[PDB]
C-alpha cells in the first residue's frame, strides 16, 4: 500500500542473539547423534 | 547545578555531564559529546575568544 | 576516548533470560547420551 518501498533484508538482532547458543546447540546435537 | 536551581532546591552535577544532557534535547545522542569532548572544548574556548 | 569512564559489570538482561534456559538445556543432553 505504501509507495516507494524498497526490497532489502532486516538484520533481526535477536535472531543472532539466540543463534549464539543455537550454533553450539547444533554442535551438541551433532555430538549427540554421532555415536 | 543547571536547570534545577530554578525549579527547586539547587542540586549539583558535573559540567561535562550537563552538556551531554543538553544535546539530548536537540536530538543528537549524548555519546557524540564524550567522543568529541576535548575537541569541542577547544572550539568553545576559541569561540569565546 | 572518554574521560572518567568507570569499570563495572553490565547485567545484559537477554543473556540470563537465555541462560535461565541455557543452564537446563546442556544438562538434559548429557543424561540422554549416558545410555
Ligand atoms: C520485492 O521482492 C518481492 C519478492 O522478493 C518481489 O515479488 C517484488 O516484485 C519486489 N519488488 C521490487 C520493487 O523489487
Ligand atoms: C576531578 O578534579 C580533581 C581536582 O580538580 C582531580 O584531581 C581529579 O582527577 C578529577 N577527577 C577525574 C576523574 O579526572
Ligand atoms: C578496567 O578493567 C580492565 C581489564 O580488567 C583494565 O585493563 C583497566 O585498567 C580497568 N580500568 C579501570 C579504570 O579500572
Amino acid at each position: 500500500v505504501v509507495i516507494g518501498i524498497v526490497n532489502n533484508t532486516v538484520y533481526d538482532p535477536l535472531q543472532p542473539e539466540l543463534d549464539s547458543f543455537k550454533e553450539e546447540l547444533d554442535k551438541y546435537f551433532k555430538n549427540h547423534t554421532s555415536p | 547545578s543547571g536547570w534545577t536551581f530554578g525549579a527547586g532546591p539547587a542540586l549539583q552535577i558535573p559540567f561535562p555531564m550537563q552538556m551531554a544532557y543538553r544535546f539530548n534535547g536537540i536530538g543528537v545522542t549524548q555519546n557524540v559529546l564524550y567522543e568529541n569532548q576535548k575537541l569541542i572544548a577547544n572550539q568553545f574556548n576559541s569561540a569565546i575568544g
